[PDB]
């Protein structure tokens, strides 16, 4: 039973991932759904500097072809990393998330949550206006691949 | 014409819709735009007036944008990233359970338990599926929707056993895209004690 | 020199108790008890600082793993609906609903729970326990009109821990 076992671990890993997607997506639908004008959708693809993202830098499989191809380590890693990318930029939201009506993104729980994730993922491994709105983007895509990464770490070593 | 829609079944691949016309695509792929102009790549596979993408085409968190050529220049410009554009399938295998009913007769408690549409891959993890489930009396017009679930099965409580009641179910990605369509719809009649 | 039981009501936070020092420690550096009174006596408390999900511990005056020592609080505002009498008047039957425990956190998604209902006519010796719900919201059927019965419903996280203290038994009494 218990010395953790890894599914713990996984399971875990990834359902705290999994909230962080659904605060990040949610928050960003309602953001836009409430500030962006129908003409200004997605805007951020292409301004002078809004386009960038908090981990343009890093390795990050774009399909399940390449993902799956990826072991459970380095998949960790791109998790682990793309969450790092995130602990001081995320408090640029900060506000956003406080004047959200969003489900559970008020306080600080999305910063924790990240911090809490960024300790199990390490874990497991040894074991194994418009700026706002750019920003926001950014978190939800990126908080997609660190629960779609784990996801398939986790359904790799049960599930259906 | 006009686009009508874009829609990725399965997080693999996707395919976009309208009403000589052309479609031409472009992404940010290698890193910035430099991904010249190209035209769609099938014309026949998602049927006619549309275009059709395999998994070697379709790129997820990747910015992709799409323009309707006509007779005179550009007619219509789309731009997305395929997880906006995901519909799953609709589940299969609708199937009710009893559970129990009152002693009173008058009132039954039923599990739905439905699979998941077989072109997702949940099973590897690279998709993770969730269901809204409404049912409704028979001769309504409103039907009565469930919060969303995780799992393929979810009790059903408090049906009046006299009633006779339909069911169906919807699909979408877990943070991403829209519902798909219903099910098959599955009709329920209690136990007529 | 009997420690008693260690348990984390959230998930976030967990305290050790016992019938005079302790001292804990993890893996992936024995440390003392940050904080001997805010749990009462006899007993060591551990904020949110120091509790981690992932890391087992060991402590001596026991080892663990927080998930293995959760048992949540129990719920509040239990209360009952009357659905319709059978015509005999012979039975009727009501909704049980209810709240997740206060400390218990629903934007989270650290702490989802799962309730078991008990309930039996108020001079019944045992109880009729339902199967696990997911929602705070569940129907108790076939009950004789002619007795008064009381509920209880208790709670545990999904899959690991255990079971917490039973909510204040709700009573009941059919029209």
């Amino acid at each position: 039973f218990p010395t953790i076992p890894l599914s713990r671990l996984a399971d875990n890993a990834w359902l705290r991932a999994d909230r962080l997607n659904q605060l990040a997506f949610d928050t960003y639908q309602e953001f836009e759904e409430a500030y962006i004008p129908k003409e200004q959708i997605h805007s951020f693809w292409w301004n002078p500097q809004t386009s960038l993202c908090p981990s343009e830098s890093i390795p990050t499989p774009s399909n399940k072809e390449e993902t799956q191809q990826k072991s459970n380590l380095e998949l960790l890693r791109i998790s682990l990393l793309l969450i790092q990318s995130w602990l001081e930029p995320v408090q640029f939201l900060r506000s956003v998330f406080a004047n959200s009506l969003v489900y559970g993104a008020s306080d600080s729980n999305v910063y924790d949550l990240l911090k809490d994730l960024e300790e199990g993922i390490q874990t497991l491994m040894g074991r194994l206006l418009l700026k706002n709105y750019g920003l926001l983007y950014c978190f939800n895509k990126d908080m997609s691949k660190v629960s779609t990464y784990l996801r398939t770490v986790q359904c790799r070593s049960s599930c259906g | 014409p006009k686009f009508t829609k874009c829609r990725s079944p399965e997080r693999e691949t996707f395919s976009c819709h309208w009403t000589p016309i052309q479609l031409f695509y472009t992404r940010r792929n290698t890193q910035e735009w430099t991904q010249e102009w190209k035209e769609c790549p099938d014309y026949v596979s998602a049927g006619e007036n549309s275009c059709y993408f395999n998994s070697s085409f379709t790129s997820i968190w990747i910015p992709y944008c799409i323009k309707l050529t006509s007779n005179g220049g550009t007619v219509d410009e789309k731009c997305f990233s395929v997880d906006e554009i995901v519909q799953p399938d609709p589940p299969i295998a609708l199937n009710w359970t009893l559970l129990n009913v009152s002693l009173t007769g008058i009132h039954a408690d039923i599990q739905v338990r439905w699979e998941a549409p077989r072109n997702a891959d949940i099973q590897k993890g690279w998709m993770v599926l969730e269901y809204e489930l409404q049912y409704k009396e028979v001769n309504e017009t409103k039907w009565k929707m469930m919060d969303p679930i995780l799992t393929t099965s979810v009790p059903v409580y408090s049906l009046k056993v006299d009633k006779e009641y339909e069911v169906r179910v919807r699909s979408k990605q877990r943070n991403s895209g829209n519902y798909g369509e219903f099910s098959e719809v599955l009709y329920v009649t209690l136990p007529q004690m």
